[PDB]
C-alpha cells in the first residue's frame, strides 16, 4: 500500500488528506465500493460536499473537477481518484 | 354428493384467466432469414442461429415483480417453401386458436425472391387457420363468431369499414431483417419496396416496425402479440412521410396515403422486378447393395404394417 | 424503520409551532437505530449461505438492499439536516 | 389429457367443507349416501397408477396417489370432528 | 438541488467453490503358484464333508 | 459487444444513447481513458453538461450524480458507468 | 467414456460443449495436463478467457469463480473442473 | 512433508510464506478441500485476492495467472498449484 501521487491540483495538505485517508479506507475495506465510499464520505466531512471518489485496479476516465481539488494516487497497484465536482 | 359437486364447480369455474392460459406464436419467415437471431434476442438467449428450421420448438419466461408466477411462452416457427403444410397444420388446432397468433419477418436481403416466398408461407397459413374454426366440427361455433367478429373490428377503427379486402381471422405483427442491406438499393426500388410492405400491412392489418437497437418497438410489438409479454400497444405515428424508418400502426394505413387493391399492387409488383441424382444408377455393388435392398424393405414395410392412425 | 423514520424526520427540521413535541420523537429514533440497523449486517452474513445455495436467485433480497442503501443514507442525513436546522431554528427562533 | 385426468378425476383444489357438512348434513340418510360415496372414493384413489408410460416420456404420477389419498382420509376426518360439534352445541343452547 | 448518492462494483459476485474427489478403495491380496488348495487369503460347521 | 444495463435511473432515451455512444467509443477506441472521453463529450452535447465518465475492466466507484441521470452498464465484460453531476 | 455432472453453474448449453469438448481432449490425449489445455484452450476461443481446467483422479480444489460460468463432472472415473475466472 | 518446487513464478519471500504455509495447512487439515481451502484464504488476506489452490496426488491443470504470482511444488507425495488469476 506503498503511496505515490502521480497528479494532483490540491493544496498540500489536502494531498495528505486523500492518501491517509485511502490509506484507511484500504486497510480496513476489501472491495472497492467500500474503500470509496469511506473515502468520499470523509472529504464531505471535513472539505464540504460535493466529493466523488474513484477506487480499481483497471479503468479510465474523463472527468470535470473543481480547481484546487483533484488528485489521482496510487496504493501499491490500486488506483484512486479523488475530487470535487458540484 | 354436494361436497363433490362444490369442488368441482369451483376447480371448474376457475383455471382458464400462478398464470393464467398462455399463448404461443409462430413465425412465418424465410430460410436463414435472420429470424433466428431475433427469435433468439427476443427470448433472452445467447444461442447461435441456425439457418434451417424444421417445426422448432422453443419457449421462454418472464416474470411480474410480485412474484414469479412462471409466464411461459411457446414458439414455433418455419422457414423457406418446405413441408408447409406438413408441418404448419401441426401446431395449430382450432380448439387453441383463440391463443394462436402469427409474425411475420422479411429478410431484406432479396426482396424480389421474398415475395413469392412470403405469399406462398402466408397463403398455407392463413388458409389453416380460416379452415380450422369449423372444420373439427365445432358445433358450439359462438368462439368462431367471436374470433372473426373481433379481429375484423380492430383494424378499421376510424376508416369506414366498407369491406374486409383480404379475410385474415388471426392477429399479425410484421417485421423487417438485416434492414442494413436496405439503405445499399436504388432509391426508386426503396420507394417500392417500402410501399410494397406498407401494402401487406393494409391487407393483414397488420403493424409494422423497423429493426435496430435503439427500436425498443420490435421487442415490445411481438411482446404485444404474444400475449402482452413484453408491454401493450403503445401506440406510436406512422413514418410514411419520412419513408427512412419503416413503421405503420395497423389502422392508419388507408391506401390513399401508404399507397398515394389490384391496381396499387400492379404498380409496385411489375415495376420492382417482374421475372420473378439419389438413384445412383451408373455404378455397381453385388452384396452391399444387395443387402441394403433386403434390410431396407424389411424395415419399412413392418413400419407401414403397424397401421399407425397418425 | 429507516422509511417510517424519514418521513417523520422530513418535517422535524421546520420551525413550526404546530409540531413543538416533534422533538421527542427525534431523540427516540436516534436512540432506536443502534438496536435496530444491525439486521442489514445480520441479513449479508446469513446471505453468504443463501447466496449459494439458493443459487443466486436472491432477487428480493438485493433490490431490498439498495432500498435500504437509499434510506439509510437518505435517512441518515435527514437526520443530521433535522438535528442541525433544529439546533439552528432553535437558536435563530428563541433569538427572535 | 392425461395431466388432466389427473387434475379432473380429484379435484386438487378441495375447498374448505366444514360449513357444508354441518349446515345440511348427518342425518341418517343422508349420511349414509355422502359417506358411502367418500368411502368408495377412497377405493379409487387406491388405484391411482404410480407413473404413466408413453412411446416418449416416463411420468411419475406416485407423489400425486400420496396426496389424493390423503385427501380423500382429510374429509372423513373433518366429518368426524363437525358431528362431535353439533351434538356437543344443541343441547347447550336449548339447555339455554 | 435533487442529487442522489449511488456506487458501482465492477466485481458484482464472487462465488466460492469447494471441491472433492472420492477415494480409492484397495486391498491387500496374497497368491502363490505352487501350494495348497486354498492359494491365498485376505490378511468350523464342516458342511463340507457331508455331500461326500 | 452485448449489452447489459445493471442499474440505471435515466429516462428510456438517454439509457439508449448511453449504450449506443458507449459502443461506438468502445469500437473506436482502445484506450479506457479515450473510450470514457467520447461518451462524456457527446453527453454534454446531446444533454447539456456536466457528465462524467469511468470505462474499465475492475474498479469500484462511490459518487453523487443528478436525478435521472445515471446509467451503470456492461458492453461485454467492460463497465460503463456515466452520469450527470454539476 | 459415460459423462457425469455432479455440479454445475453454467448454461445447458456450455454443460454439454464441456462434457464434447473433455470427451475429445481424453480421446485426443493421455496426460490431464494436456487434456485441460485442450478443453481450457477451447472455451476461451469460443466463451472468451479466461478459463481454467484441473483434470484428475485425486485433488480437492478451493476456487472462486464467475457465475455461471462453473461446472464439475467425470468422464468415467477422471474428473474435470473447468471455470471462468479473470 | 519435504518441499520440493518444481516451478515457481514468485518472490523467493512469497516461495517460502507459501511452503510454510502449505505445510501448516497439511498439519492442521486431513481432507484436501479444506487444505486448499485455509491455504487460499492465507494468500488473500495478505496478498489481496483472488487466489486458487489446488492440492493433491494426481492431477494436471493448465491456467493462466497474473505475473509474479505462480508456484507449484509438492510435500512429500502430495502437490500443491498456488496462484493469483482475478
Amino acid at each position: 500500500r506503498k503511496a505515490v501521487i502521480k497528479n494532483a491540483d490540491m493544496s498540500e495538505e489536502m494531498q495528505q488528506d486523500s492518501v491517509e485517508c485511502a490509506t484507511q479506507a484500504l486497510e480496513k475495506y476489501n472491495i472497492e465500493k467500500d474503500i470509496a465510499a469511506h473515502i468520499k464520505k470523509e472529504f464531505d466531512k471535513k472539505y464540504n460536499p460535493t466529493w466523488h471518489c474513484i477506487v480499481g485496479r483497471n479503468f479510465g476516465s474523463y472527468v470535470t473537477h473543481e480547481t484546487k481539488h483533484f488528485i489521482y494516487f496510487y496504493l501499491g497497484q490500486v488506483a484512486i481518484l479523488l475530487f470535487k465536482s458540484g | 354428493e354436494t361436497l363433490w359437486e362444490i369442488a368441482k364447480a369451483e376447480v371448474e369455474k376457475r383455471g382458464i384467466n400462478a398464470e393464467i392460459a398462455e399463448k404461443f406464436v409462430f413465425f412465418i419467415g424465410s430460410k436463414n432469414g435472420g429470424k433466428t437471431t431475433i427469435i433468439l434476442r427476443c427470448l433472452d438467449r445467447d444461442e447461435p442461429p441456425k439457418p434451417t428450421l424444421a417445426l422448432e420448438y422453443t419457449y421462454g419466461r418472464r416474470a411480474k415483480g410480485h412474484n414469479t408466477p412462471k409466464d411461459i411462452a411457446h414458439f414455433w416457427e418455419l422457414g423457406g417453401g418446405t413441408s408447409l403444410l406438413d408441418l404448419i397444420s401441426i401446431p395449430i388446432t382450432g380448439d387453441t386458436l383463440r391463443t394462436f397468433s402469427l409474425v411475420l419477418v422479411l429478410d431484406l436481403s432479396k426482396p424480389n425472391d421474398l415475395w413469392p416466398t412470403m405469399e406462398n408461407l402466408l397463403q398455407a397459413t392463413k388458409s389453416h387457420v380460416d379452415k380450422v374454426i369449423m372444420k373439427l366440427g365445432k358445433t358450439n361455433a359462438k368462439a368462431v363468431s367471436e374470433m372473426r367478429q373481433k379481429i375484423w373490428n380492430n383494424m378499421p377503427k376510424d376508416h369506414p369499414d366498407h369491406e374486409l379486402i383480404d379475410p385474415f381471422p388471426v392477429p399479425l405483427v410484421i417485421i423487417g431483417s438485416k434492414y442494413d442491406v436496405f439503405q445499399d438499393f436504388e432509391s426508386e426500388k426503396r420507394k417500392v419496396i417500402c410501399k410494397t410492405l406498407r401494402f401487406v400491412a393494409h391487407y393483414y392489418g397488420a403493424s409494422l416496425m423497423f429493426t435496430s437497437k435503439s427500436e425498443a418497438l420490435l421487442l415490445k410489438i411481438r411482446g404485444v402479440i404474444n400475449q402482452l409479454a413484453f408491454g401493450i400497444d403503445k401506440s406510436k405515428s406512422i413514418c410514411v412521410d419520412q419513408n427512412k424508418p419503416l413503421f405503420i400502426t395497423a389502422g392508419l394505413d388507408s391506401f390513399g396515403q401508404i399507397g398515394s387493391p389490384m391496381e396499387l399492387w400492379k404498380k409496385v409488383y411489375e415495376k420492382l422486378f417482374p421475372p420473378k441424382d439419389p438413384a445412383r444408377d451408373p455404378q455397381y455393388a453385388e452384396n452391399e447393395v444387395d443387402e441394403m435392398r433386403i434390410q431396407k424393405d424389411l424395415e419399412l414395410e413392418q413400419y407401414k404394417r403397424s397401421s399407425s392412425k397418425s | 424503520f429507516v422509511t417510517e423514520a424519514m418521513e417523520v424526520l422530513t418535517i422535524m427540521p421546520q420551525s413550526v409551532e404546530e409540531i413543538g413535541d416533534a422533538n421527542l420523537q427525534y431523540s427516540k429514533l436516534q436512540e432506536r437505530k443502534p438496536e435496530i440497523l444491525p439486521l442489514f449486517q445480520e441479513a449479508e452474513d446469513k446471505n453468504r449461505l443463501l447466496r449459494t445455495v439458493a443459487g443466486g436467485g436472491l432477487e428480493t433480497i438485493s433490490n431490498l438492499k439498495a432500498k435500504w442503501d437509499k434510506f439509510e443514507l437518505x435517512x441518515x442525513x435527514x437526520x443530521x439536516x433535522x438535528x442541525x436546522x433544529x439546533x439552528x431554528x432553535x437558536x435563530x427562533x428563541x433569538x427572535x | 389429457a392425461v395431466l388432466h385426468q389427473h387434475k379432473e378425476w380429484i379435484v386438487i383444489g378441495q375447498v374448505d367443507m366444514e360449513a357444508l357438512v354441518e349446515k345440511h348434513l348427518f342425518t341418517v340418510h343422508d349420511w349414509e349416501k355422502n359417506f358411502k360415496a367418500l368411502k368408495i372414493k377412497g377405493k379409487e384413489v387406491e388405484r391411482l397408477p404410480s407413473a404413466v408410460k408413453v412411446d416418449c416420456l416416463n411420468i411419475n404420477c406416485n407423489p400425486v396417489k400420496t396426496v389424493i389419498d390423503d385427501l380423500i382420509q382429510k374429509x372423513x376426518x373433518x366429518x368426524x370432528x363437525x358431528x362431535x360439534x353439533x351434538x356437543x352445541x344443541x343441547x347447550x343452547x336449548x339447555x339455554x | 438541488k435533487n442529487t442522489k448518492q449511488a456506487y458501482v462494483q465492477c466485481n458484482e459476485d464472487n462465488v466460492e467453490r469447494d471441491i472433492q474427489t472420492e477415494e480409492i478403495e484397495t486391498r491387500e491380496v496374497w497368491t502363490q503358484h505352487p501350494g495348497e488348495s486354498t492359494v491365498v487369503s485376505g490378511g468350523t460347521s464342516d458342511a463340507v464333508v457331508m455331500p461326500k
